[PDB]
């Protein structure tokens, strides 16, 4: 397989990916980074949506 | 911002046209650390 | 004996226009120079309630808004007061209070600011006559007076402390951002385009 | 004239711009990071 084919297969399985702890942690980190970017831009509307999404994704055990 | 201006000037006669070329430095934007692979894809590190 | 340098005797017949004074000092031509603090302001204009209410400004910055509110409420003002007999009188909101110890205090409303006096010699007040380019003396500035808040519990001091304490708390200049691609991609693609147009330009010049 | 990239600054671990400042206790284990690690150092090469 080529590198591009590997990336395509990984994206396909990510679309198929229901949940994975490593991927959930990565998604939460990316969401936190996006939230701080929105905070620095004084966007009070996006930050509410990002906070709601973070609350929904979180609550681990 | 300690040195916020780079200035070049030129009195063109080649009609006296004094042209000043100046560039200013603005905000600083930082990001979270990121890894850029050889293939081209970038991801959080 | 340092002999006088000027002996020509030349004289100017300049006559200066002088206006009558609304008041005249008694017993001594003495005045006190007072430095104006940041929390105290002077509004020489007569107080106009409607423009003042219509021109109140609201800002997101809490520190600036609080400072403006404090300086506005502490500003020395005056207004025309209609007397009960139908006449008009000048009415002010500021007074000077002298205590039993002899110290003086500037009062605006319920706020009291103490005065600290330091004697100054060879300090005078003059009136400028720009059209003739000469300076006419007015009186002597014997004492320099500083205005100080009376106590910690004074509302002006507490507001100043709050404003200055929260002013230095806000400090964040760099703004975060999210990188989606390689930061070096622009440089390499533009270098490729520049090399391409270099090759084209070299070919054109060799063909020109 | 826009956000031109001037360089990459190494990030001190557990500082405000580190990815581990967030992530709580549980996710710190999934990332193979010791919760007893205190940060305060850089990772060069």
């Amino acid at each position: 397989l080529s590198n591009d084919e590997v990336n395509s297969i990984v994206k396909m399985k990510q679309s198929l990916s229901s949940n994975t702890g490593f991927n959930t942690v990565l998604k939460k980190a990316q969401l936190q980074e996006e939230l701080e970017e929105a905070r620095d831009a004084h966007d009070h509307e996006r930050v509410a949506r990002i906070e709601a999404e973070l609350k929904s994704i979180g609550a681990e055990s | 911002w300690e040195e916020p201006r780079l200035i070049l000037d030129q009195p063109a006669q080649h009609d006296n046209i004094n042209k000043r070329y100046e560039i200013r430095f603005g905000k600083i934007y930082l990001s979270r650390p990121t890894m850029t692979e050889a293939d081209g894809t970038t991801h959080a590190m | 004996h340092t002999k006088s340098v000027y002996d020509n005797g030349e004289t100017l017949d300049i006559s200066l226009p002088i206006h009558p004074k609304s008041h005249i000092p008694q017993g001594k031509q003495d005045r006190w120079v007072v430095k104006l603090p940041d929390f105290l302001d002077i509004n020489a204009e007569p107080f106009d309630p409607r423009p003042f209410e219509m021109n109140v400004k609201t800002h997101e910055d809490k520190n600036q808004e609080l400072l403006d509110k404090l300086i506005a409420v502490n500003t020395v003002r005056w207004r025309y007061a209609k007397s009960e007999t139908g006449g008009i009188f000048k009415e002010t909101n500021s007074q000077i209070i002298q205590w039993e110890d002899g110290t003086y205090s500037l009062r605006v409303g319920s706020e009291i600011f103490d005065m600290f006096t330091t004697n100054t010699d060879d300090n005078y007040l003059v009136s400028e006559h720009n059209e003739e380019g000469i300076l006419m003396t007015e009186s002597t500035l014997s004492k320099s007076v500083k205005l100080v808040p009376a106590s910690f519990q004074s509302t002006t001091h507490q507001k100043l402390a709050k404003a200055l304490s929260a002013k230095q708390k806000k400090e964040s200049y760099a703004r975060s951002v999210v990188t989606k691609e390689d930061p070096e991609e622009r440089q390499r693609r533009l270098e490729s385009q520049e090399n391409e147009r270099y090759r084209l330009e070299r070919r054109r010049k060799q063909a020109e | 004239g826009n956000k031109v990239h001037i360089g990459k600054v190494p990030i001190m671990l557990r500082s405000k711009f580190c990815s581990l400042r967030t992530l709580d206790e549980v996710d710190l284990y999934k990332m193979k990071e010791c919760p007893y690690d205190m940060g305060g150092y850089f990772v060069i090469n």
